[PDB]
């Protein structure tokens, strides 16, 4: 299913057909992305299960050589980093940075705490490491000067915000998809009934809840206006 | 060892681990570190490559090769006489014998001032990449696979993502195969039990095989008829 | 998500659309920051779990050399300290003071009780220590006179008040963000449905509760006016 | 020790610890202290650097080097004769022999008034930074990693943030590797078993090897034919 089919099921389950309604598809897009990572963390964080291929998204990145701090000589070796910020991955699956071929390359996504201590082993010095700094950017690191020639990687993981990873999505064979709504929503099809139930339950009560109808310089909600 | 050590690359251990769907987040980078911990902890001298290098000692010191892991013997180059070990506390130090050596880092410390020495040592076999190369022995390969499965499951058990019955089975199965893998590499072949036979059965006991490179160790002892 | 999307979900869940309403976005900003640290302490304080990168914020600090007590010679060696007060960190993650590069430096954030006894080890004397004194400031300490040249550090932690750490935020590539509402709210996306539920539950009951409507020099709340 | 001690920096132990997501708040500062506690508690004399310094004794006292951790021997500089130990209770004290020494702090207390002495001692190997340097032995490295994981988990178990089954597994696994790491560093090489062989097999027993720097300790004993 796409983004559109999941929006329009929750809208039709709530019967939110009218254009002059309080809850828009943007209330539904927000809650579907929030309840996706809520529900994936409820299933896949206590004990370790197989994660289906549906929960992952592959985003495309452009890498640029950035300094360590500034343009000074004694600061340390420079990194590569994504020019745009990357989404935050969930810690439930197999995140994987790969050089535009999933079946090839050893670029290792790790913790940010680990990446300040990497490559001191003599047998692990030609391996490129990845982490997301608190800048919001994906940084790259190895002791091999060759890693500073990467121009492009793809990042397959279960990101926390599914909407962020759909705007950074890889180009198709046909071309880019202009609307978020014609893009694939990233959840297993076995988790879509629990996802629709929780988003409908959150908006069902507030759907029939009263509003401050009158423009009279007064709060009319205690009167159930 | 009975079987020959045919070499295969490290990713052959990853076909075997990623058959297990809980070990699907494993890497080459994790397979590199856990292999070297496993290769070390077993201590099998058949997994290493025997090398010999001649280095020159400048003054009771010489620079050791870069790939060196363990010295088999050090000997003198002109004589061939082997060096034993430095027990002296005050070796190259003057105040106001049988030669020796001592190695700490990339430096060897000998008892001889200006001499060339042969060093027979062990290194790790590498690839076209500078990466370790492992035996294709399905006993070695199985217990290296069970090693990594036991290090990954120990992390997952600390996290609370594995049953204590699951880790207890992996800790048991690695424990059996680690002894089977030890005995697979240690227990001699028929051709090594013959050299063991000739050393063991000696009417006039040969007790100076360290002076040679243990060359005549497995040689057969002959007695004349009279 | 930003601060704005989280405010306007709780407002729209409560249907607080009117400008003449009792509960403003400032009631919602207050309760979202209070229920963020409430909920993070409920999840991440009993037994130790992985904390996602979303719950952290990186703040930027200017450090100045201050005396120990006053300008007297026999008081002790001087410190560095932040010129502005720092937020209080929660004890659930990996707080980290770093010299504008997360993957570099050994500046150790510790307890305030520990920092009066640090650096007596001969191998731990070139290490700079951090703690937050009861003054509210972050103080720095080492036995190495070189540490008194730091002009700037960044502080990544899970601070207790998310609003305090958003006004001390690091400058972006584009520039500073003027409004708090266009800044990122620091919680994992899996904790946003429990966060919105508790803030809506707190304000839902009081949303329909009566007011003292009449100006008559009398309390009219027992009459449910 | 069979393998050579190749030196690596302390942050190589932090790549291994921070693979564990419960050990992600560890530092270099915590890795420094837990290494020195581990290096001490094992007491392996192969981890230290052997040094020799000549100091001069002014009156039954001399100033000891700054890096000194344990003395191998003290000997006289002009003779080479070694000093044993001070058992005297009233040493440099007059009222109204075989030389000795005694060391408490940075001061050595000898039996000789005005003399130069050679001190063969052990220190810690440092870096370009003044920081410890650890062996790259994946047995040493694994059990130092399990040492720090057991000290960090003991704090977390006191806090109530770790299962008692999790700490019991870490306390067990450190307990095995600590014996494997002891035997890895203690059990002699082939070249040290030859010096052990020559000391053990002695028809005329050599019982004065302390007077030398144990120089002729592993020397072979030869008997003439008659």
């Amino acid at each position: 299913m796409t983004y559109n089919e999941l929006i329009y099921m929750v809208l039709d389950e709530l019967k939110l057909s009218s254009d002059d309604s309080y809850y828009t598809p943007d209330h539904v897009i927000f809650l579907l992305v929030k309840y996706r990572s809520f529900l994936l963390k409820q299933r896949y964080s206590d004990i370790k299960k197989q994660i289906p291929d549906s929960d992952y998204q592959s985003i495309c990145l452009d890498l640029i050589e950035v300094p360590a701090i500034s343009g000074e000589p004694c600061e340390g070796s420079s990194y590569l980093r994504s020019k745009n910020k990357v989404p935050t991955t969930m810690m439930i699956g197999n995140p994987r940075v790969y050089p535009m071929d999933f079946y090839q390359g050893e670029i290792t996504y790790i913790s940010r705490d680990r990446m300040r201590y990497v490559g001191y082993n003599k047998f692990l010095r030609n391996i490129i490491y990845c982490s997301k700094a608190p800048d919001g950017y994906l940084y790259f690191k190895s002791w091999n000067p060759q890693f500073l020639h990467l121009e492009k990687v793809s990042f397959n993981a279960i990101f926390e915000d599914a909407k962020e990873a759909s705007e950074m999505a890889c180009p198709e064979e046909n071309g880019t998809i202009c609307k978020l709504e014609d893009k694939e929503f990233p959840i297993e099809d076995a988790l879509v009934p629990p996802l629709i139930e929780l988003v409908v339950k959150e908006l069902r009560g507030p759907e029939y809840s009263p509003k401050d109808e009158d423009n009279n310089a007064k709060d009319d909600l205690p009167d159930a206006r | 060892m009975v079987n020959n050590i045919n070499w295969v690359k490290l990713p052959v251990i990853l076909d075997r681990l990623l058959r297990h769907p809980l070990l699907t987040d494993l890497n080459l980078e994790t397979a590199i570190q856990y292999t070297l911990d496993f290769i070390s902890a077993m201590g099998l001298p058949n997994v290493y490559v025997d090398k010999i290098e001649t280095i020159d000692i400048k003054e009771y010191r010489g620079e050791l090769p870069c790939d060196l892991i363990s010295i088999n013997q050090v000997r003198l180059h002109k004589n061939g006489i082997a060096l034993r070990a430095m027990t002296d506390n005050f070796n190259a130090y003057p105040t106001h014998g049988e030669p020796s050596f001592k190695t700490q880092g990339r430096v060897i410390f000998t008892s001889i001032k200006h001499e060339k020495v042969d060093i027979s040592y062990k290194a790790i076999m590498l690839d076209d990449e500078g990466l370790p190369l492992i035996p294709d022995n399905p006993i070695f390969l199985k217990t290296l696979e069970l090693y990594i499965k036991k290090e990954w499951f120990t992390i997952l058990f600390d996290m609370g993502k594995i049953s204590p019955a699951v880790l207890n089975n992996t800790q048991q199965e690695y424990a059996f195969k680690a002894g089977q893998c030890n005995n697979e590499f240690v227990i001699p072949s028929v051709s090594e039990m013959e050299a063991i036979t000739n050393m063991w059965n000696q009417l006039i006991p040969r007790v100076t095989e360290f002076r040679r490179g243990f060359k005549n160790l497995g040689d057969k002892e002959y007695i004349r008829v009279h």
